[PDB]
RNA sequence: CAAUGUAGGUAAGGGAAGUCGGCAAGCCGGAUCCGUAACUUCGGGAUAAGGAUUGGCUCUAAGGGCUGGC
RNA sequence: ACUAUGACUCUCUUAAGGUAGCCAAAUGCCUCGUCAUCUAAUUAGUGACGCGCAUGAAUGGAUGAACGAGAUUCCCACUG
RNA sequence: UCAGUACGAGAGGAACCGCAGGUUCAGACAUUUGGUGUAUGUGCUUGGCUGAGGAGCCAAUGGGGCGAAGCUACCAUCUG
RNA sequence: UACCUGGUUGAUCCUGCCAGUAGCAUAUGCUUGUCUCAAAGAUUAAGCCAUGCAUGUCUAAGUACGCACGGCCGGUACAGUGAAACUGCGAAUGGCUCAUUAAAUCAGUUAUGGUUCCUUUGGUCGCUCGUACUUGGAUAACUGUGGUAAUUCUAGAGCUAAUACAUGCCGACGGGCGCUGACCCCCUUCGCGGGGGGGAUGCGUGCAUUUAUCAGUGGUGACUCUAGAUAACCUCGGGCCGAUCGCACGCCCGGCGGCGACGACCCAUUCGAACGUCUGCCCUAUCAACUUUCGAUGGUAGUCGCCGUGCCUACCAUGGUGACCACGGGUGACGGGGAAUCAGGGUUCGAUUCCGGAGAGGGAGCCUGAGAAACGGCUACCACAUCCAAGGAAGGCAGCAGGCGCGCAAAUUACCCACUCCCGACCCGGGGAGGUAGUGACGAAAAAUAACAAUACAGGA
RNA sequence: CAGCCGCGGUAAUUCCAGCUCCAAUAGCGUAUAUUAAAGUUGCUGCAGUUAAAAAGCUCGUAGUUGGAUCUUGGGAGCGGCCGUCCCCUGCUCGGCGCCGGCCCGAAGCGUUUACUUUGAAAAAAUUAGAGUGUUCAAAGCAGGCCGCCUGGAUACCGCAGCUAGGAAUAAUGGAAUAGGACCGCGGUUCUAUUUUGUUGGUUUU
RNA sequence: GCUACUACCGAUUGGAUGGUUUAGUGAGGCCCUCGGAUCGGCCCCGCCGGGGUGCCCUGGCGGAGCGCUGAG
C-alpha cells in the first residue's frame, strides 16, 4: 500500500539504500478522503487497535463558529470560495481543511438583533412590514432600558463586516478534519485577516 | 516479530531467583500484574523452590484451588501472580503471615513476623493525578489508585495502608534523616540513613547514604524506598539490617560459624 | 475461497430441479398429502413464547406448556420440557433488588467520600491560614527588628 | 466505355520463399524535448542509433516606446 | 638424436638469385585448395593456412578516419 | 472397421466388401465472410475563394473514415 | 617452561628462505575388553519430497423439547448425564534455517512533553429531569428428498436458541444551576430617574465526543500540562448509563435482602511494541568527484497517518557530500554475548542450544483480528509437480521421523505427558515444544590385561 | 624408500623378509584449513653504502611536529636536620547566636577542553574464582546434625555516554586606532509597583 | 631441430548466467461514484372478530399503487 517510510528514499549524502525487509502493516498510509459538498455520507473506518474513524465523503452542514460574539451555530455549507493549497480545491468543489466556505448571515443578524435590539444587514431600503423585529427592538421596560442602553455603548460593529452582512454571506474557515471526525466545522474570518484575504483575492484577480 | 513472547527459557530467568542449571528447559512466565516481570517472585517458586512444601504443579494446583492464600487482602488464584516487596503473603490454615523482604544479598530472606504487625503494609506513591471533578487520585508502585487523599501526600512519600479496606491511614514524607531501603541495583537490600540529596537536571538525582558503620554509598531514586522517620523504623526489618558485610567479615563469621558447629 | 458453480439460468443442460408444491390442486397425491408431519419446534426463548401466546408479563408459563412423551422398554414413560427462559422468578427478583442496593452502596461511597475529603481539606486550609497568621505576626516582628 | 495497352490507385493471412540481383513501387520524412556507441589524421563520425509530444477553444505571466525607483 | 625439414656448407649457371611485407584478392590452371564460422541446407561471402602454374617493393608495397548517382555479402523494418 | 487376426518360434504383421474424408483437375454460382468501391452515397477534416452565419466550390480522384448494387477469390460455397 | 634444529660451500661467516616441531578442527585408514558425560545432512543444492503426526478447548455458573444415558412424586419448566451444534477464546507463541542485507541489522546509550495497546491489576460504573415486574425476529444442530467420476463439496422442504443480532421506558428524580422573565414589591425622587429584590412562561439541564473564546486546584527545569468559565456541536454504516447466569434461602394488621460468575464505556497499570539521539564495521583507486524536477537539501500550506518528518501534494528558495577515502564495486559477512591460541603485545574464528534480525518455491496483493502485510489462512502471474468420464479437482517438511540429490562429508517412520513449562470456556483436554530410550572412536573424566612367597642362579651394601 | 638431506651399481646400519630393539597404549597413523614457533610484516620490534632496496633535483596546500616566558610559598599543632597529619576560592531566608553589627547555613552564578581518580550504570550464559568428599575426578549447587543447622558468595566485563574530586603537561582566548575597569553624578525614553479613610483616574516619591 | 605442459591474442555485431534500470502493453486486489437481481417494511382500499365512543385501536382473507420507504 501507500507506505509511509524513510527507507524508500536516499540518504543525506546521496547513497542508495538496500531494503532489508518487505512492507509492514505499521508502515501504512491511506487514501485521502476528499469529502465533497452534498447530502450526508460518512463511511466508518477500523484502524489499529479496533478503534473508529468517521471518514466523511459528503457533507452539507457544519457547526461553524462566530468567535468574537462567541455564538457558534450549525449551518448549511453553501460554497467553497478559495483554497491556499491547490487551486484545484477551488476549481473542483471539494471540502478539506482550511477551505474558505460561505455561510448565510441570517442567524448572526438574528442573534445580535435579539441581544442589542439593532439591525443587522437590511440593505438600505428594505423595511419590515410584520414589525416583529422592531417590536422586539422596542417596548423595553425601565429596568431593562438601563441594561440595553448600556449595551448600546458596546453595540458598535465594523463597517467591513457590516457590508458583507448587508450582502448576506460570511467567510468561514474549516478547522476540523472531515476525513477524521466526519464534520466540517470551522470559524468565521474576521477583521484584519479578512482584509488580507480580500487583498489576496484582489491580487489573484489581478 | 509479530507480537509479544509467551514463553520463558530457564536460563533467562533472573539469577537472583537462584534457578538451577539442569532440571528443565523452562521457567514460569509471570502474568502481567502490579509488579514487574524482573523484580517479582512467582507463587510456585516461593512455595516449592523456596518453601519446599509441594514438589509438582498438581499439588500446587490443588492447594491453590483450596483457596486459603489471600494476596494483598484479596483472594488470588493465578499461580504466577507477582507478589513483590513488602508484600504480605498470608496463610490462614497455618496462621502464618509472611512479608517478602530482602536479605543482605539481593535475594529475599525468610523473615517471619506475627499476624498483628503483619496485618498491614506500606506503599510508595509515584504520582498525584487530578481527577474528573477536582478529585485527587494517587498512583503507587503496586498500581493501587486511591482517590480523595490529602494534597499533603507527595511525590516520594510512603503510605501505611490497611489490607481490609484499601484506604490510606497515614503517610511518611521524604525528608532529611529518614531511613531508606535501597530497592534496586548494586546496593539492593541495603539500609541506611539519608545523609544527603544531590540534584541533577535531566540525568536523575543521586542520594548519598551513610551506613550504620559510616560506610557511605550512593544510589539513584528508582532503587529507593523510604521506610521510616529518622533512623528509627516503624516496621520489622530483616536480620542483618540490610548491611551487606564484606568478604573479610564473612570469612571470619562463616568460618567461625563452621568452628562453632563442629 | 474461489469455487466454480453453475449459472442460475435454466435449460435442458441440467440434472435436477428441487420443486416446492405451494397450492394443493384438483387431484389427491398419495405420497405427499396423506402422510402428515408436524413442525418439530415452537418458540424456545420465553420472550418469543410470550409474543407467541400473548401471555401477560406476570403470569406463569409452566402451566400452559405442552410436553411430548418419552417411552420405551426398560425405561419408564417420560415427558421432556424446555428451560423457561426469561422467567421473572424470585431468584431473579432478588438479583433485581441486589443491583439497586449495590447502587445504593456506590452512591453512599461517593457521597461520604466527598464529604470526608471536604472536611479534611477545609481543616487543612484552616490550620494553614492560622500558620500564615503566625507568619504575619513573625512578619511584623521581622520588619521591626 | 470490351479485350490488349500507357499513366494513375488499393488490398485479409504470409513477408523476398520470386529472381542473375530487393530491379521497381512501398516504409521512413518537417519541428520541440530527451538520448547518442564503435572508431578517429581527434577537426569529425552526427538529423547517428533510440524514445515521447503535436488539434480546437478560454486564460495567466515575461520581455518595449514617450512626457511632466512614479 | 622419429620422419619430415633443413640452421649450416658447396657447386653449376648468369651480374646478383624475391629481403621487408601480403593472398586462392580485380592477380591461382589443376581448384568447388583445406579447416572454422555464417545457413535446415551455401561451387558465393568473411577469418587464418601457403607448395605463390605467374605476389612484391616510386613499372611503388602495406595500412588508413571522412567522401562515392562505384563493385559485391548479410541483418531490421517494410512491402502485390 | 475387417484384425492386434490368418502367416511366423517370436520379433513383427496383411488383404477383399462397406463407411468417413482429402489432393490434384474440370464446369458453374455469389446466400454468407472477405476484397474492390467516383452510385463522388454520407459524417469529419487541412489551405484558400463566395462581406459574416447558413448552404457550397477549387487543389489533375484534395485527404482520410464507413459503405449499397454489381463483378469477384480453393480467400466463401456446390457438383463430377 | 618467554626454547629451536638439518640444509647453498673445497672449508668459513652472513642475508635468506625450504623441510622439520607442538596445538585446534573436518574427513578417512587400521586396531579395539569396562564404567560416567556426549556432537550428529550447516559447509555442495534457499535443490526436490511419498507417508504419519506436530493446537485445540467447557464450567455448579453462555446455549439441551435427539431418553443418547438417567430419580419417579408429576402435568405448576428444568433432579442429573449428554454425542452434536451454536457461542466464546486461542491458534501472531514455540519450532526450523541463515540466501539476501555493510552505520543497515546489532551493541551500548538515551528519549516518546510526539504514541497505541485483546488481557492482568486498581480506581469509577441510580450524577441524564425525560413494557421496564423484562420487548422484537431469525438462524444451526434434528427429520425428510437429493446431486457429482472427484474435496471433512454441498442444495431444496419442515422447524428452534443466545453473554449472537435489533428496539427501548417508568425509576433513583426531589430538585437544583445558568439564562429567559408576564408582571409584582420596597426604597428614593416633583416625576423620568436612581437603588434593591422577586416573578408566570420558555430555553438548557449525565460521562465520553468536537470547535472557539476568557482566566489561572495540582504539577514541571520548562507545557498550548492538569483543572476551571461560557457559547454551542454530536454520523442511525447509532458510545456508555447490565432486556444475562449459578449457589444457598432468610428477615420483616408479597416488601427489604447475601456471596459470587459473566459482560460493560473511560481512566491509571502490566507485557511490552514502535519511531527518533549519541558513538562504533571487513577488502578495493586496474572506482576521484557525486546529486536533481520520479525529492536531491531547505522553506510555506495542506493530504494521509495515532502523532514529529519529502511520508505524500502543490508553490518558492538552490542547496548537501567529497583525499578525515564519500560515491561506486566486492565480501566464501546475518550481528553480538563467546572459542582457539598465547611471555608481554597481538593473530584468526564465531551457521550452531542465550539475545536481536530476517524467511517459509519465486515476487506481489488482501480479508478476517487487540495483535498478521500471517504462509501448517486466502487471490493472481511465474517456476515446478498430482488425477479426470474432458466439464473439472486439488498443491508447497528452511516442523518431526524418513527420503531423493549433491557430495570426501553426517542417526531409529522408536516410547511418554511421569519431570519442566505452555494453551483453552479449563479441578477433567492436548502438546513429535520437551523429555526418554536406539545408533554414534567429533571429543572429556576414572580405571583391568597380573600381584605375592619359597627354591634355584647373577650380581651388590 | 625418502616431508628434506639422501639410500640402492654383489659383505645394503636407509629397500623386501626374518631375528631383535624404540616411542605411545585402547588408542595411533594420514590429509587439508589454521595458530605459536615468525624480531620472515615488526606500535612494543625489521631493514634500505656493497646481500632486494633513497623519488635525478628543488618548490608546494591539506597531513604530521613544533623554543623559552606567568605561583612560588604560608600559618598552628604533630613524629624519628628530616617527614606528615590540619588549612590555602569569591559575589534572599534563619541560629553555635552575641551585644543595628559579625559569622555560618541555604539559593543562584561562574572563561573553556584533553589528561587522570570515584560512583552509578552495566542482560544472563561463559571465564577466572570462594565454598562444597559427584566413593576421586569430569560434573552439580547442593548439603549437614540427631526436630534442628546452614550455603546457594565474589572478580574481569573493551569503546563511547553520565556523575563528582585533582590541576603538573599540550591547546585556547583576554586591555594596544583603548568604544578599557571600579564606584560614582545628571538627562532622554519605557515602567515593577506601594500611595492619598471609602466611590475613580494620573504623575510623582 | 625434437617431446610434453601452461596462461595470452584471436574472425564468430560469439554463446551462457545473474544484476540495476528506459520504454510499450498490463491480470488482479484495495478505494470511490453509480447501479439495484432479489428480499423486506410502512401506508391504501374491500370482506370479518376483540376493545372502546358514527369515531380510535388490532388479527385474518383479496387486490394494487408499489403511494412512501429499508437492507442489499
Ligand atoms: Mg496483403
Ligand atoms: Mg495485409
Ligand atoms: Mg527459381
Ligand atoms: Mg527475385
Ligand atoms: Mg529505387
Ligand atoms: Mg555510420
Ligand atoms: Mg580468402
Ligand atoms: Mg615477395
Ligand atoms: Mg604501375
Ligand atoms: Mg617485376
Ligand atoms: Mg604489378
Ligand atoms: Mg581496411
Ligand atoms: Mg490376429
Ligand atoms: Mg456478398
Ligand atoms: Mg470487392
Ligand atoms: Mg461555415
Ligand atoms: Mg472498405
Ligand atoms: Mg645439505
Ligand atoms: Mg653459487
Ligand atoms: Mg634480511
Ligand atoms: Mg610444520
Ligand atoms: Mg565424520
Ligand atoms: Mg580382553
Ligand atoms: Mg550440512
Ligand atoms: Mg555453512
Ligand atoms: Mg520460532
Ligand atoms: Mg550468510
Ligand atoms: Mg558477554
Ligand atoms: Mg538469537
Ligand atoms: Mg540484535
Ligand atoms: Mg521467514
Ligand atoms: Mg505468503
Ligand atoms: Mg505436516
Ligand atoms: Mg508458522
Ligand atoms: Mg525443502
Ligand atoms: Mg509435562
Ligand atoms: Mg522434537
Ligand atoms: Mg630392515
Ligand atoms: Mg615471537
Ligand atoms: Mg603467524
Ligand atoms: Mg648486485
Ligand atoms: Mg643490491
Ligand atoms: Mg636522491
Ligand atoms: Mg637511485
Ligand atoms: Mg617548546
Amino acid at each position: 500500500g501507500i507506505s509511509r517510510d524513510n527507507w524508500h528514499k536516499r540518504r543525506k549524502t546521496g547513497g542508495k539504500r538496500k531494503p532489508y525487509h518487505k512492507k509492514r502493516k505499521y508502515e501504512l498510509g491511506r487514501p485521502a478522503a476528499n469529502t465533497k459538498i452534498g447530502p450526508r455520507r460518512i463511511h466508518t473506518v477500523r484502524v489499529r487497535g479496533g478503534n473508529k474513524k468517521y471518514r466523511a465523503l459528503r457533507l452539507d452542514v457544519g457547526n461553524f463558529s462566530w468567535g468574537s460574539e462567541c455564538c457558534t451555530r450549525k449551518t448549511r455549507i453553501i460554497d467553497v470560495v478559495y483554497n491556499a493549497s491547490n487551486n484545484e480545491l477551488v476549481r473542483t468543489k471539494t471540502l478539506v481543511k482550511n477551505c474558505i466556505v460561505l455561510i448565510d448571515s441570517t442567524p448572526y443578524r438574528q442573534w445580535y438583533e435579539s441581544h442589542y435590539a439593532l439591525p443587522l444587514g437590511r440593505k438600505k431600503g428594505a423595511k419590515l412590514t410584520p414589525e416583529e423585529e422592531e417590536i422586539l427592538n422596542k417596548k423595553r421596560s425601565k429596568k431593562i432600558q438601563k441594561k440595553y442602553d448600556e449595551r448600546k455603548k458596546n453595540a458598535k460593529i465594523s463597517s467591513l463586516l457590516e457590508e458583507q452582512f448587508q450582502q448576506g454571506k460570511l467567510l468561514a474557515c474549516i478547522a476540523s478534519r472531515p476525513g477524521q471526525c466526519g464534520r466540517a466545522d470551522g470559524y468565521v474570518l474576521e477583521g484584519k485577516e479578512l482584509e488580507f484575504y480580500l487583498r489576496k483575492i484582489k491580487a489573484r484577480k489581478g | 516479530a509479530r507480537g509479544p513472547k509467551k514463553h520463558l527459557k530457564r536460563v533467562a530467568a533472573p539469577k537472583h531467583w537462584m534457578l538451577d542449571k539442569l532440571t528443565g528447559v523452562f521457567a514460569p512466565r509471570p502474568s502481567t500484574g502490579p509488579h514487574k516481570l524482573r523484580e517479582c517472585l512467582p507463587l510456585i517458586i516461593f512455595l516449592r523452590n523456596r518453601l519446599k512444601y509441594a514438589l509438582t504443579g498438581d499439588e500446587v494446583k490443588k492447594i491453590c484451588m483450596q483457596r486459603f492464600i489471600k494476596i494483598d487482602g484479596k483472594v488470588r488464584t493465578d499461580i504466577t501472580y507477582p507478589a513483590g516487596f513488602m508484600d504480605v503473603i498470608s496463610i490462614d490454615k497455618t496462621g502464618e503471615n509472611f512479608r517478602l523482604i530482602y536479605d543482605t544479598k539481593g535475594r529475599f530472606a525468610v523473615h517471619r513476623i506475627t499476624p498483628e504487625e503483619a496485618k498491614y503494609k506500606l506503599c510508595k506513591v509515584r504520582k498525584i493525578f487530578v481527577g474528573t471533578k477536582g478529585i485527587p487520585h494517587l498512583v503507587t508502585h503496586d498500581a493501587r489508585t486511591i482517590r480523595y487523599p490529602d494534597p499533603l501526600i507527595k511525590v516520594n512519600d510512603t503510605i501505611q495502608i490497611d489490607l481490609e479496606t484499601g484506604k490510606i491511614t497515614d503517610f511518611i514524607k521524604f525528608d532529611t534523616g529518614n531511613l531508606c531501603m535501597v530497592t534496586g541495583g548494586a546496593n539492593l537490600g541495603r539500609i541506611g540513613v539519608i545523609t544527603n540529596r544531590e540534584r541533577h537536571p535531566g540525568s536523575f538525582d543521586v542520594v548519598h547514604v551513610k551506613d550504620a558503620n559510616g560506610n557511605s554509598f550512593a544510589t539513584r531514586l528508582s532503587n529507593i524506598f523510604v521506610i521510616g522517620k529518622g533512623n528509627k523504623p516503624w516496621i520489622s526489618l530483616p536480620r542483618g539490617k540490610g548491611i551487606r558485610l564484606t568478604i573479610a567479615e564473612e570469612r571470619d563469621k562463616r568460618l567461625a560459624a563452621k568452628q562453632s558447629s563442629g | 475461497k474461489r469455487k466454480s458453480v453453475r449459472g442460475c439460468i435454466v435449460d435442458a443442460n441440467l440434472s435436477v430441479l428441487n420443486l416446492v408444491i405451494v397450492k394443493k390442486g384438483e387431484k389427491d397425491i398419495p405420497g405427499l398429502t396423506d402422510t402428515t408431519v408436524p413442525r418439530r419446534l415452537g418458540p424456545k426463548r420465553a420472550s418469543r413464547i410470550r409474543k407467541l401466546f400473548n401471555l401477560s408479563k406476570e403470569d406463569d408459563v409452566r402451566q400452559y406448556v405442552v410436553r411430548k412423551p418419552l417411552n420405551k422398554e426398560g425405561k419408564k414413560p417420560r415427558t421432556k420440557a424446555p428451560k423457561i427462559q426469561r422467567l421473572v422468578t424470585p431468584r431473579v427478583l432478588q438479583h433485581k433488588r441486589r443491583r439497586i442496593a449495590l447502587k445504593k452502596q456506590r452512591t453512599k461511597k461517593n457521597k461520604e467520600e466527598a464529604a470526608e475529603y471536604a472536611k479534611l481539606l477545609a481543616k487543612r486550609m484552616k490550620e494553614a491560614k492560622e500558620k500564615r497568621q503566625e507568619q504575619i505576626a513573625k512578619r511584623r516582628r521581622l520588619s521591626s527588628l
